[PDB]
């Protein structure tokens, strides 16, 4: 089971009869869905991306600058002028000097002088930006059934099959092999906001950045640099890497403001990176809604004969896999293809097995199995497998496991948003109001404060506090209270 | 290529690996210490100015634990 | 006369009495001494520079990073260390990765993480700091006596004499021909301070920068870069260019920050330039108190004859200096060691000379002469050179003429502080009043608001100010009107 | 991470070249213009609840520009 | 019989139905089984250990220094530097000496020095720490039958039965010869907490201290001494161990602070001992939880005839074992095997015996038997053995017994906390409030003021009495009375 | 079993090296500081209790600096 790999673990059960489980899937996540007399399943999103994206602006981080000229005239001979005023790709400053006899003039007073210098980009300075299209993203979801054995996070498990989606593809069946079909179905509407995040692209031959960021659009298109769109030879406001010296006489310099003024370090810094892969561009922060059906599912080797009780050893004993879970390994010797006797027991009645099995039917094939998974009361019990036994200690208690599902669950909603209520074995009406006052909340706090920085955030929200006690009137008081306190709470959801 | 505003610390979504971390009140209020432990010596006196302006002990708290946060924030 | 050809000058009047004036030479001014009966003189400060200052420390801009190495170690099997990681010219972090069966341990928890990376400058990235030794700095004054004679500001003058102070330099002479001798003296520690004052080189070849900057010791100390100083192999300050990704199980990613030129360039935005020509290192910003003699002056040619009035013919007419004076160039065609008649009259009267010269008693010489400077009294005149005649309207008014004088103090007293008492041909008892009383009430501003930035400055100041309309007592609230208003006009001038 | 604060903008003798002119009221006039044009829904709410709110115009006008120049300033 | 050897000995009862009884066993402790009918029993913990448990942390207590080395430089010429800063195995300074004329400098000043030295442990001066793993600690259980003989301590007795307990172990059966067979199940997990001890060596060939100390884990994190782990060669943190002189002109003396062995021997005053043997880590304090079960033990030498009264003689006479219970043993020159008949009698009636025998059936073997245990009420008495007589005074009353009895629970209560609640061969409603009240109230005390100093603790309980007696409001005032009294009890009831 | 109690500031050879430099003044007040940061939250309780039950600002300021410079001697 790849779920056992990831710190960020989920569960979710299908009730005796329920035919179809509604999942939000994350590139950092793992859900397995387990439910009665069906094989444990497991499901993540493992990539969203699109080939060779659509180019919006370039920007210039390095100005190159060469074949600078200068004109300039004497005290009421009227205005210099040059050629390079009129073409492309120049910038210039039109300035007046002090004159006198002493630098060639007649009358002493102000001159006339203007100065210009060919502007361009160095050779890998360039911000790219790219953009995604609808019609053309891949999501690609994955699913791997509880085959009852173990692999690394560098092997190659047979379980394991995938499924591509896109906006023509919304459904698919899986062939599980003996665990028989799953079916899939992906929505790519939801999910990433295509319309405001943008794919930032540097140099891709660099050994010490990551190859791209996930920017968003509205910080995007104000970078005050240099900028063109793609084929142009010619640069839109270039004087913004060129500075002018005061004039002197009948000269006058140029200077750069330097290599990499631009984009990179404190600008970016909290914005989620994405990864190119020759002709893809990746995502690295985003998800998917998607509905499994459960109906066409079989439970391999009910059939089987139980395990000679003497037979087994262990290979992993028991250990604790920090998703509140133990799992175990055991060899076997004998007839091959059988069921394992799997148990548990409290120092309460010794008859109540008290093992919740997440591998549902454990068995050994011949080529392999004996694996398992378990969840367990708190307080001592002794695990057992045929004449095997080991004693165990299972931390935590009942309200300790509560306050931890109650934190995952917050999270998931400081994360996603108002989508984190698709997320259930169960659709019933009290979600329809769930979403509908996240909808409205969230537009509203988006709406008025989206760009806001988090201190200016608290600021108005201690503001709208304090306001709400000095107000004479109560409803306005009242509403300002509830809203400064609102403001604070939603700009504090950060984490848990 | 001046005033590049930093980006916004919120809309896009988590649970991947970021660029850096900061600019939330826990970061950015311990920024300004630099300043205050260093430079800002006799004016660190101006709490009796503000104390002794305003009206009432928990209008005085208020204003001063408020301005802790933004009044030294000038650059 | 060279100082005609800045559009800074100045006037000093040396009234009978006068053997000495005390001066403060500027860069980027002149000053011309106009003494009653002696010839008058342009003087001035024309480089302070040192061959060779000694090196500071050099930071480094943009690092190159090579040869990255990491090693970890399974929860409870010891934490993770390699042999670089007591090295010079290495950075490394230590971070617990998460790991479990999945990552080939044989518990699930935190582990051990420890990475590994050499560091390097580009090879033109540096920053380097150099600082003056005042025991060897040079400040060279010159100056050039009216010899009637014009030549251009890219054309040397045969009569200019110079002058080269250092610590070791008394009381020194120069020799002018037939004018006599001037005798010059150059206090050296009353000029700049070399304590606070650094030069800053970043590359010199640099074909669109200035060669150097002048910063503040205080300022340079404490920037937070990697830092050496001269000869050592490898850099010395925890480093500030390299960062390091979140850990993996068994991997952990390095990152480069990038070139820093554009953010420091941004940084220096307000410091004055300097200059680098070989190995000297030049100052383009700065002062020397200077005192200078004058009872070895002789009017050349006093004993000479007049000439034929009836000879002369222009040789470029009446025009006017930017200084509120008249220029003018005159030619002879007789036997040529002569005395020019030089009047001018106002309009209707001519008993009346109101020709205030410049160039005290004009001549002509075998090898050149001619150019006349005066000042004229507002409206009509007629200038007369013997029977040559030309008619001026002069513009300006005696109001203007005062109002100039009161700006150019000002601006004198704002640029270069409490010495801009110490300039003129006199040293009465006001000038140890207006000394001292800048030098208490400016120190205290200079005390209390040394370092505070122009924008808080100014809400400061009008805060204390504003406040300073509902405080409870009149003593207070005109105290604090007061030394607010005293705080705004301090920092509106020049005190950011 | 490197920073660079900005140098002292009066404390050295002027009469030569500085290297370009000071942030001064240009840098921060155009900084907090460009806000108003961004934020425009939360800076007509601002002035509109601070003058329907407090109880001067002498502190309304202190507020206002307070809470305007201290908003763009975290870059 | 085992338990009279031991100055700690517990008694536990049941009727005939009772089949099963709870016990903590306790290193040093010793209990005797005594239910009705069945033969009785003594219980013990001999040993709880672990082969070659994993290393922690090594500690340097003797630093070893050789080989320093010194650089200096001029004031102006920057900072000293030295090759030594460099490596693994040295430790380094560097400070601001005065410097002038008088030690070949060219100017008055601060100049600066680096001073260096190599640091190792001497041979045999280090402490090392190893931690337990519960996957592989054996403790060990014994059980003697009450059998009728007499084998003193320091020699060996057949009827011993030997059970090792690992984390891999159910309940297990020992056959107790002829006695029939008992059934015991050890709980591995709790009550000592493997987690929190770490077994300190310092050096076994010592021959004047013990070899391993059972130090605290937070306590041992925090000692301020140079540090490793196993197979590294070079030392963390040797400041610890070398402090510097005040700096001369070109040196600066390393002074060492030598052998740190008699601090860390008093800092350990009041930590228990624990004992090295060969690869064996025993610790020498401690307990475990066992249900033992009697139901398939036999009666011995119940169908044997009765011995001849008149064939007796002593051989141990009556003497008082220190237990309240009176101990003897008798010689016999009749046919073998037979029974003893054994009474005791009160002078207010001589038909009703009053012996409450240890020994149950006691027996004459061929080759053994003839010592008998039991417990006789107060006053004054006659034991008989046949036509053996002797008389007898027991000591104490009956209340006298209920102290002692509850004097001994109290010693269970304050040594082993909530565990004291498990020692019983039957229940009672009783026991459940006492042990809510206890885990309640008792991890409060722990959670709030658990590790602060005694004298700290008795202040602050001080204080809040002092705080009871001055607040003037009656519900805080009673609160502050009742909780200080409850704090000072607690406290007290642990000492320093 | 032995036990040294290191001496006062007694003897002072005025001009010669010291041993370790224990200058118990400027030590303690570090000790203190060092205090105050590490175990930062309990001062909270310690002044609320003073300010809550004594009766004048002079009392309780005569505990504090007496209570805050006993503070590291226990643990
Ligand atoms: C264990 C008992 C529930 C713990 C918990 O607080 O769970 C919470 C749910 O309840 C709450 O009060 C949430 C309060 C915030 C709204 C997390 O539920 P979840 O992780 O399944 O997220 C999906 C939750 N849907 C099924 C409702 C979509
Ligand atoms: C009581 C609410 C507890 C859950 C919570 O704290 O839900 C928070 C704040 O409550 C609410 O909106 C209350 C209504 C919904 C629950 C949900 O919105 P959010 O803080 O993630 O902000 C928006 C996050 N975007 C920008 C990613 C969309
Ligand atoms: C009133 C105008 C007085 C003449 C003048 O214009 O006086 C100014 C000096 O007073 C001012 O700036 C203050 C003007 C206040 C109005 C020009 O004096 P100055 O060009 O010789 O500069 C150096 C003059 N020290 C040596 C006396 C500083
Ligand atoms: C009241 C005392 C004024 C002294 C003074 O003449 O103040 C002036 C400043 O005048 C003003 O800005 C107001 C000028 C307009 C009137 C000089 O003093 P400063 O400290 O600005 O020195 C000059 C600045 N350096 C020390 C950095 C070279
Ligand atoms: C202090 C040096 C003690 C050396 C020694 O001999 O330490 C031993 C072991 O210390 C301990 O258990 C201390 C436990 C602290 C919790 C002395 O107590 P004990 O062996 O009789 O065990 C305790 C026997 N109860 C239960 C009958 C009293
Ligand atoms: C009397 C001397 C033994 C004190 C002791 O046994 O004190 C406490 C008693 O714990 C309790 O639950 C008392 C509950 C009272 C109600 C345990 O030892 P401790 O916490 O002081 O030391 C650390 C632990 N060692 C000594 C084993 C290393």
């Amino acid at each position: 089971s790849r779920c056992t790999h990831l710190e960020n673990r989920d569960f979710v059960t299908g009730t005796q009869g329920t035919t179809r489980v509604t999942l939000v899937l994350e590139l950092g996540g793992c859900v397995t869905i387990t439910a009665e007399g069906k094989p444990s399943m497991d499901v993540w999103l493992d990539a969203i991306y699109q080939e060779n994206p659509a180019k919006t602006r370039e920007y210039c981080l390095h100005a190159k600058l060469s074949d600078t000229k200068v004109a300039a005239r004497c005290p009421t001979m009227g205005p210099a002028t040059l050629t390079e005023e009129h073409q492309g790709g120049t910038v210039c400053k039109r300035d007046q000097s002090d004159r006198g006899w002493g630098n060639h003039c007649g009358l002493f007073g102000k001159g006339s002088i203007v100065a210009c210098v060919k502007a361009a980009c160095e050779a890998k300075k360039k911000a790219t930006g790219h953009v995604y299209d609808a019609n053309k993203i891949v999501y690609t979801v994955k699913v791997e059934p509880h085959t009852g054995d173990y692999v690394a996070a560098n092997e190659t498990h047979s379980g394991r099959k995938t499924a591509s989606f896109t906006v023509s593809s919304e459904k698919t069946i899986l062939t599980m092999g003996e665990y028989g079909d799953v079916s899939l179905l992906c929505r790519v509407a939801s999910g990433v906001d295509l319309a405001q995040t943008v794919i930032l692209e540097l140099d891709k031959t660099v050994e010490h950045l990551p190859t791209a960021w996930q920017v968003h659009r509205d910080w995007f298109n104000d970078l005050a640099l240099p900028w063109k769109h793609e084929g142009a030879q010619n640069w839109n406001n270039a004087e913004r890497l060129v500075e002018f010296g005061a004039p002197h006489a009948v000269k006058m310099d140029v200077y750069n403001l330097g290599d990499q003024t631009g984009v990179l370090l404190k600008a970016l810094a909290g914005v989620p990176v994405a990864h190119i892969e020759g002709t893809k561009y990746h995502l690295k922060s985003g998800h998917v809604t998607c509905e499994v059906g459960l109906e066409k599912l079989k439970m391999k080797g009910l059939t089987y004969t139980m395990c000679d009780k003497t037979k087994f050893t262990w290979k992993r004993a028991p250990t604790d896999s920090g998703h509140d879970t133990v799992v175990m390994e055991v060899t076997f010797s004998g007839t091959k293809p059988c069921r394992i006797p799997v148990r548990a027991v409290a120092h309460g009645s010794p008859d109540v097995n008290v093992a919740m099995l997440i591998t549902p039917n454990p068995t050994i094939e011949n080529n392999g199995g004996g694996f398992i998974e378990m969840q367990l009361p708190p307080g001592d019990n002794i695990i057992y497998v045929g004449e095997l036994s080991h004693q165990w200690f299972q931390k935590g208690s009942s309200i300790g496991r509560v306050f931890q599902k109650t934190k995952k669950g917050i999270e998931r909603l400081t994360v996603i948003g108002e989508h984190a209520w698709d997320f259930g074995s169960a659709g019933g009406f009290m979600t329809s109001i769930g979403r509908a006052m996240h909808t409205v909340l969230g537009g509203a706090f988006n709406t008025l404060l989206g760009g806001v920085g988090f201190l200016p955030k608290i600021l108005l929200g201690v503001a709208m506090a304090w306001l709400g006690l000095n107000m004479r009137n109560p409803t306005l008081s009242m509403g300002f209270l509830l809203s400064g306190g609102l403001v604070l709470a939603m700009t504090l959801g950060v984490g848990a | 290529s001046v005033l590049i505003p930093s980006h916004a610390q919120g809309e896009l979504t988590g649970r991947g690996h970021k660029w850096l971390e900061g600019d939330s009140l826990r970061t950015h209020l311990t920024r300004v210490e630099g300043w205050v432990w260093k430079n800002k010596l006799l004016a660190l006196a101006m709490v009796t100015v503000v104390w002794l302006t305003l009206e009432s002990v928990v209008t005085r708290v208020a204003v001063l634990v408020v301005l802790l946060c933004l009044a030294p924030v000038y650059a």
